[PDB]
RNA sequence: ACAAUGGAUUCUGGUAUGUUCUAGCGCUUGUACUAAGUCUCAUGUACUAACAUCGAUUGC
C-alpha cells in the first residue's frame, strides 16, 4: 500500500523542475505584490502616500508598457469621417477613469 | 451528411439574424441620409441612435448567449465521464477528442 | 516545455531595420576582384558430377554489413 | 585605458605589459575579464 | 488548417522514423492515404541520409582519419541498427520463401551423417543421470568458467550481482542445483530473450549476446557435459580444430611440418604439382536450419537433450527498441554454441573429403590416427586430398596431383567455362605481403590448375549451408613454375621454400622456421614467417581502443594496457614481427600515441621534459613502468625493389629518438621463440 | 481528418492514454512441410 | 529472490505502461520495487499484454498446433507467431 | 669503405545563475550592566573531486 501511494503520486505528476520551480516564483511573485499593495493600503489610512514602484530596466532599451501606447498601428484612414464617435468615446473613457 | 463550408455557414447565420431583426419589429409594432463634405472628402451618415443602440446591446447579449451556452457545456462535459484513467484537465479533454476520432 | 519546435523563421525583415556595425570579417576581405566574362576420386563424395532503389536492400549494403561485422 | 573602459579594474597591467588580477576574482568577473588573442598579442609585443 | 493542425501532424513525421529505427512498420488507423504517402517519401529520404553517413563515417573510422569521440559512439549504434534490421529482414526472406535446404539436399545431409556414424559404431551422448560419477566435477569446471569473469571487474549491476549469486547458491548446494539443471534440460521450452549488443573493433563490428544468468547456468553445464562426453566416445575427428591439445602457433607448426613430412610434394621431377587451398565456409552459422539441427542431434545426442538445444535457438533478440525471434540462424553467444558449430562443421567436412577418404585421415574408429598421420603410405598415395584440417570456418586443403591426374582436373573445368582471352589470371588473388618473385608467380598452367581445384571443392557443398566463394578463396600451387607453396593459418602468414628449391642456402634469423623431415632428420624447408595484415589492424584497433576509452584516466592505468596488449601481441606472434615492415610502425606509432597520452594529461608535449626515465622506470621506482618494443633500429631496404624481391635488411631507420641516447631493451629478446 | 498522435516514445504532457492506442497475417509454406516430412522420411528409412 | 507477481505490481506495471509506454522499462521499473526493468518487461510481453489471448484452442488450433510442432521440431517462438499465441501457452 | 637526426603551447573546467538593496520630502486635497583581530596545529561535521580500490601462495 505504501509503494501504490508512491506510484500515485508519481504517475499523477507530470511537470518537471523548471515548471515547478517557475510556479513556486509566479506565487512568490504574486505575494510580494499582495504584501506590498497591503503596506500601501496601510499606509494610506495613515494619510502617508507612496507610489507603486516600477520593475527596473533589465535592459537599457526595456519598455515601460504603462507609459506609451505601444507599436501604435492606427485604424487606416476611412470615408466614413469617425468624428462625433471619438468624442464619445473620450467620454466614456475619462467618465471610467473618474 | 458531413460539414457546412464557410460560406454555407455564413449564409445561414445571415439567415438567422434576419429572422431575429424580423421579430424586433414585429415585437416592435405590436407594441404600438447622406453628406459628403467636399473639403476633407468625409462621407457622414446620419442614422437614428436607437437602432445603433440595439445593433450594440444584441451582439452584447449574442455574445453573452453563446458565452453561457459554452459554460455549461464546460460544467456538463467534465462530469460526465469518468471511466478511462486520466491526470488532469488537459488529459480529459484529449482522451475524450480520441473518442471522436473512433 | 523549453524545448521548441519553429512555428516561422526568423525573417532578413528584421534585420533590415537596425543599424549596421561594420565589423571587418576574414571572408569579406577582397579576393577574386576580377570577374571573367565569357566570349575415380571424385565419385566418393556427396555431391558429386540489376539496381534497386533501396538504400537497405542495396548489394553494396550487403557487401557492407558482411565484412564490418564479421 | 581599454582593460579600464571594459572595467576590469582588478586586472593590473604592470609596466613590463603583464597582466594579473588584483584578486581571487568571481566566476562572473573571470567570464568578463577574459581577454582575446589581439589583447594579448598586442601586449606581447609591446613586451618585446 | 491553421497552427494546431499543423502542429500535431508533425508529430507523425517523429514517430514514423522512430518506427523506422526501431525496424516497427508504421500504419496509423484512419491516417489519410496522401497524407502517409508523402510521410513515407520523407522518411525514406531522411533514411538515405542516416544511412550514407553510417557507410561514409565508417569508412574514416577504418582509415584512422580525425573521428569525433562522440562520432564513434554514434556510427558505432548507427550500425547495429542496420545490421539487425539486415538480418531481421533476412529472417522474413526465410519465412516467406522457405528453407533454403531443399528435401533432396536435407536427405542426403541427414544420409551422410547416418553412414558417417554407423562406420564410427558412435555410441551416442545419453541423457546425464541421477547417478552420474563425474556430475559433480563437470558442474564445478561450469561455474568456474562463469565465475572467471567477476574476478578482474570490481562493481556489478543488477544482473550481474544476481549472477554471483546463483553461483554461490550453486556451490553451496550442489545436488539441489543438479535437480535443477536436469529438470531444465527435460522441461524447460520455451526461453528468456536475448539482449544483443555490438563491440566496436574500428575495422569490423562483433555481436556479443547476453544470456539470462538463470539460463546460463544450465548452458555452462551443457557445455562441459557435451565436451567431456564427446572426447570420450571420440566424435570430433583429428582434423577439426581448436583441438584442446595444441595453442594456435602449435597448429601453425605441426601443419608446416606434417606436409613437409608426408613423401614426394617437393618432388617436381615429373610434372606433378601441390595445391593448398583456404576458404572461408562464409555465413555458416547464420544458415544453420533448425529443423536439420534438430533432426541432425538426434543421432549423436538423446533427444530430450536435442530438443533443449534447438529451442534455445529460438529466442528473441532484444536490441534497444528492436526486437525480434530468430527463426533461422545459430546464436553464437550461448554456451553450447561451440559445440553446435563444430558438429555442424563435421558434416561440412564430410561433404568435401566424402565417405571414402575421411576414414582414411581419421582412421579406424578403435584406433584412429594422430592430427596428420596414415595408416600406411599406401593409403595416403591414394585420393589426391593429403592433408585437411579446418579451422572455425576456415578449411586448408592440401591436393598433391600427377601431371596426369592435375591436367583431367584442369581440362573438365576448362570444358565447363573457358576463357578465350585467358583471364583467369585477373581475379586470381594472392598474398600482397610477400614480393612479387616470393608470391604465387601467375602461370597460366598453375591458376587455371587453381581454379579447378577450387570448382570441384565448392560443387561439394550446396549453397544452401555454406557461401563458398572465390574472393574468400585462397588457392597456392606448387609446380615447377612456383617454387613457393603459400599459406594463411592462425593469424600467421606463412612462405615455403623446399631446400633444393633455393638459389642458394643462406643462413636466416628468428623469422624462419627449418622444416625437417622425420626419417632423415634432415631440414629440407623453411617457412617464412610473418603476421597477417588483419591481424596488424586488428592490433591497431586495440591501441585506439585504450586511448579513445580513456577519457581523465591516471596515467598508469593507459601504462599498464599498453603492457597487457603489447605483451599480448608479443607473446602470441613470437618470431613474426621481425619480417614484418609494417607492423614494426604500428609500434613506433601505437606507443609514441600511450607516451602522448601522459603527455597530454600534462599541457607539454615538449621531448626535454619527458625521458626515457619517465616512462620507461618501474612503478617500484615510480615510473610507469611501460615495457617497449619501439627503440629499434627499423629495417628500410629500396621500397621500389622490395616490392620485386627480397633485398634483405640493407639499411635501417631510427625508430625513437631521444636527446639523451639510452638503448632501452624490448621484450623480443626476453621471450623465447615459437621454433 | 488527421488522426492524433499517441506516441510509444515520447509523451511530453504526461498524459494516460489507453493501452490499445498506445501499442501478421499469413501461413508457413510448403517447403517447411516438405523439408520435415523428408527428415523423418530418412529418419525412418535410417531406423530400419 | 526472484519474487513473484502481485496482483498490486501488475495494476502498478499497467498503470505505468499506459503512461509511459512500452519502449522505457527502466523508467516503469522505478515505480516497482523488486522488480528488475528485463523482468517487468517480460511479465508484459508474455502475461500482461491485452493483445494476447489466453483463450482455449478450438479444434481446428488443437490440429493446427499439432501440424506445426511436426513441420518446426521443435521451435516455440516461431510456432507462436503462426498461432498468435504466447509460447508457454503453445507448450 | 657510412657522413641522412620529426617534435615543442595557449584558450574553453559546480555554484553556476537570478532577485532586492529610496539617504537627501515637488506646492493641492488628504537612569532595563564587562564576549577583539590575524596567523599556525589538532579534532568533529557538511559539501566536493563528475579522483581511486581486489594484483598472487596454506596447517583438518
Amino acid at each position: 500500500k505504501e509503494m501504490l501511494a508512491e506510484a500515485r503520486a508519481r504517475l499523477l505528476n507530470t511537470q518537471g523542475k523548471k515548471a515547478t520551480r517557475k510556479i513556486r516564483e509566479r506565487m512568490l511573485e504574486e505575494s510580494k505584490r499582495i504584501a506590498e499593495l497591503q503596506k500601501r493600503r496601510e499606509l494610506k489610512q495613515a494619510g502617508i502616500n507612496v507610489a507603486i514602484k516600477k520593475p527596473k530596466k533589465k535592459y537599457g532599451t526595456d519598455i515601460d508598457y504603462n507609459e506609451d501606447i505601444v507599436y501604435e498601428q492606427a485604424p487606416m484612414p476611412g470615408i466614413y469621417d469617425t468624428s462625433t464617435e471619438d468624442r464619445q468615446i473620450k467620454k466614456k473613457f475619462e467618465q471610467f477613469e473618474r | 451528411r458531413g460539414g457546412i463550408s464557410y460560406d454555407q455557414l455564413a449564409k445561414l447565420s445571415y439567415e438567422k439574424t434576419l429572422r431575429n431583426l424580423a421579430t424586433q419589429t414585429q415585437n416592435s409594432s405590436k407594441q404600438d441620409k447622406v453628406q459628403k463634405d467636399t473639403k476633407t472628402g468625409k462621407i457622414t451618415i446620419a442614422d437614428d441612435d436607437k437602432l445603433v443602440n440595439k445593433l450594440a446591446v444584441s451582439l452584447q447579449s449574442e455574445s453573452k448567449k453563446r458565452y453561457e451556452a459554452r459554460k455549461r457545456q464546460m460544467q456538463n462535459a467534465k462530469t460526465l465521464y469518468g471511466v478511462e484513467s486520466f491526470i488532469n484537465d488537459k488529459n480529459k479533454q484529449f482522451n475524450e477528442k480520441l473518442s471522436r476520432e473512433s | 516545455t523549453s524545448h521548441r519546435p519553429q512555428l516561422e523563421a526568423r525573417s532578413g525583415a528584421k534585420a533590415a531595420a537596425y543599424t549596421p556595425t561594420g565589423i571587418e570579417h576574414a571572408r569579406l576581405l577582397p579576393g577574386h576582384t576580377t570577374l571573367k566574362y565569357r566570349k575415380s576420386w571424385r565419385k566418393g563424395t556427396a555431391f558429386g558430377r540489376g539496381y534497386i532503389n533501396d538504400m537497405t536492400k542495396s548489394e553494396y549494403h550487403q557487401e557492407f554489413l558482411h565484412k564490418h561485422v564479421r | 585605458l581599454l582593460i579600464h573602459r571594459k572595467g576590469l579594474t582588478y586586472l593590473h597591467l604592470d609596466y613590463n605589459f603583464n597582466l594579473k588580477p588584483t584578486k581571487t576574482l568571481t566566476t562572473k568577473e573571470r567570464k568578463k575579464s577574459r581577454l582575446g588573442n589581439s589583447f594579448h598579442l598586442m601586449r606581447e609585443l609591446l613586451k618585446m | 488548417i491553421r497552427q494546431k493542425k499543423a502542429r500535431t501532424i508533425l508529430q507523425h513525421l517523429s514517430e514514423a522514423w522512430r518506427c523506422w529505427k526501431a525496424n516497427i512498420p508504421w500504419d496509423v488507423p484512419g491516417m489519410p492515404a496522401p497524407i502517409k504517402k508523402i510521410i513515407e517519401r520523407y522518411i525514406k529520404s531522411k533514411a538515405d541520409a542516416w544511412v550514407s553517413a553510417a557507410h561514409y563515417n565508417r569508412e574514416r573510422i577504418k582509415r584512422g582519419a580525425h573521428v569525433e569521440k562522440t562520432m564513434v559512439k554514434k556510427n558505432l549504434g548507427r550500425l547495429t541498427r542496420l545490421w539487425i534490421k539486415n538480418e531481421q529482414e533476412r529472417q522474413r526472406q526465410i519465412q516467406k520463401n522457405g528453407p533454403e535446404i531443399t528435401p533432396e539436399e536435407a536427405t542426403t545431409i541427414f544420409s551422410v551423417m547416418v553412414e558417417w556414424l554407423e562406420s564410427r559404431s558412435f555410441s551416442p551422448i545419453p541423457f546425464p543421470p541421477l547417478t552420474y560419477k563425474n556430475d559433480t566435477k563437470i558442474l564445478v569446471l561450469a561455474l568456474e568458467d562463469l565465475k572467471d569473469v567477476y574476478a578482474s571487474k570490481v562493481r556489478l549491476n543488477a544482473s550481474e550481482r544476481e549472477e554471483l549469486a546463483l553461483i554461490e547458491e550453486a556451490y553451496d548446494n550442489p545436488h539441489d542445483t543438479l535437480n535443477r539443471i536436469k529438470k531444465y534440460l527435460l522441461t524447460q521450452r520455451v526461453f528468456k530473450p536475448v539482449d544483443i549488443t555490438m563491440m566496436e573493433n574500428y575495422q569490423n563490428i562483433s555481436p556479443v549476446y547476453s544470456v539470462d544468468p538463470l539460463e546460463k547456468i544450465t548452458d555452462a553445464y551443457l557445455d562441459q557435459y557435451l565436451w567431456y562426453e564427446a572426447d570420450q566416445r571420440k566424435l570430433f575427428p583429428n582434423w577439426i580444430k581448436p583441438s584442446d591439445s595444441e595453442i594456435p602457433p602449435l597448429l601453425v607448426y605441426k601443419w608446416t611440418q606434417g606436409i613437409n613430412n608426408l613423401s614426394e610434394i617437393w618432388d617436381v621431377s615429373r610434372g606433378q604439382s601441390a595445391v593448398l587451398l583456404e576458404t572461408t565456409l562464409g555465413e555458416m552459422a547464420e544458415k544453420i536450419d533448425f529443423t536439420l539441427l534438430n533432426r541432425l542431434l538426434r543421432l549423436i545426442v538423446d533427444p530430450n537433450i536435442a530438443d533443449y538445444i534447438t529451442a534455445k535457438n529460438n529466442v528473441v533478440i532484444n536490441f534497444k527498441d528492436m526486437s525480434h525471434v530468430n527463426k533461422y540462424g545459430l546464436i553464437r553467444g550461448l554456451k553450447f554454441a561451440s559445440f553446435i558449430f563444430q558438429y555442424y562443421g563435421l558434416v561440412i567436412d564430410l561433404l568435401l573429403l566424402g565417405q571414402e577418404r575421411a576414414t582414411d585421415l581419421a582412421g579406424p574408429a578403435n584406433n584412429p590416427n594422430e592430427f596428420m598421420q596414415f595408416k600406411s603410405k599406401e593409403v595416403e598415395k591414394a585420393h589426391p586430398i593429403r592433408l585437411y584440417t579446418r579451422y572455425l570456418d576456415r578449411i586448408y586443403m592440401l591436393f598433391h596431383f600427377e601431371e596426369d591426374e592435375g591436367e583431367e582436373l584442369t581440362d573438365e573445368y576448362l570444358a565447363e567455362n573457358p576463357d578465350p582471352n585467358f583471364e583467369n589470371s585477373i581475379g586470381y588473388n594472392n598474398r600482397k605481403c610477400w614480393p612479387k618473385d616470393s608470391r604465387m608467380r601467375l602461370i597460366r598452367q598453375d591458376v587455371n590448375l587453381g581454379r579447378a581445384v577450387f570448382w570441384e571443392i565448392q560443387s561439394r557443398v550446396p549453397t544452401s549451408l555454406t557461401s563458398i566463394k572465390w574472393e574468400n578463396a585462397f588457392v597456392s600451387v606448387y609446380s615447377k613454375n612456383n617454387p613457393n607453396l603459400l599459406f594463411s593459418m592462425c593469424g600467421f602468414e606463412v612462405r615455403i621454400l623446399p631446400r633444393q628449391r633455393m638459389e642458394e642456402v643462406v643462413s636466416n634469423d628468428e623469422g624462419v622456421w627449418d622444416l625437417v623431415d622425420e626419417r632423415t632428420k634432415q631440414r629440407t624447408a623453411k617457412a617464412y614467417l610473418k603476421v597477417s595484415e588483419e591481424e596488424i589492424k586488428k592490433f591497431d584497433s586495440r591501441i585506439r581502443g585504450i586511448l579513445m576509452a580513456s577519457g581523465s584516466t591516471t596515467f598508469t592505468k593507459v601504462a599498464a594496457k599498453w603492457n597487457t596488449s603489447l605483451i599480448s601481441l608479443f607473446t602470441y606472434f613470437r618470431e613474426a614481427i621481425v619480417a614484418t615492415e609494417p607492423l614494426l610502425d604500428i609500434l613506433v606509432k601505437g606507443e609514441t600515441r600511450i607516451q602522448n597520452r601522459v603527455k597530454l594529461g600534462l599541457n607539454s608535449k615538449m621531448p626535454t621534459r619527458f625521458p626515457p626515465a619517465v616512462f620507461y622506470t618501474p612503478k617500484e621506482l615510480g615510473g610507469l613502468g611501460m615495457i617497449s618494443a619501439s627503440h629499434i633500429l627499423i629495417p628500410a631496404s629500396d621500397l621500389s625493389w622490395s616490392k620485386q624481391t627480397d633485398t634483405g635488411i640493407t639499411h635501417f631507420r631510427a625508430g625513437m629518438t631521444h636527446e639523451d641516447e639510452k638503448l632501452i631493451p624490448t621484450i623480443f629478446r626476453y621471450i623465447t621463440t615459437w621454433e | 481528418k488527421i488522426p492524433a498522435a499517441v506516441s510509444n516514445w515520447k509523451n511530453p504532457n504526461g498524459y494516460t492514454v489507453a493501452l490499445e492506442r498506445r501499442v501478421e497475417n499469413n501461413t508457413i509454406n510448403d517447403g517447411f512441410m516438405k523439408l520435415s516430412e523428408a527428415l523423418e522420411n530418412a529418419d525412418k528409412k535410417a531406423r530400419q | 529472490k526472484g519474487g513473484v507477481w502481485t496482483n498490486v505490481e501488475d495494476q502498478i506495471l499497467k498503470a505505468a505502461v499506459q503512461k509511459y509506454g512500452t519502449h522505457q522499462w527502466s523508467k516503469v521499473a522505478s515505480l516497482l520495487q523488486k522488480k528488475t526493468a528485463r523482468q517487468s518487461e517480460l511479465r508484459w510481453n508474455e502475461y500482461l499484454n491485452p493483445k494476447l489471448n489466453f483463450t482455449e484452442f478450438s479444434k481446428e488450433e488443437d490440429a493446427q498446433l499439432l501440424d506445426l510442432a511436426r513441420e518446426l521440431p521443435n521451435q516455440w517462438r516461431t510456432i507462436a507467431d503462426m498461432m498468435a499465441r504466447p509460447a508457454q501457452v503453445c507448450v
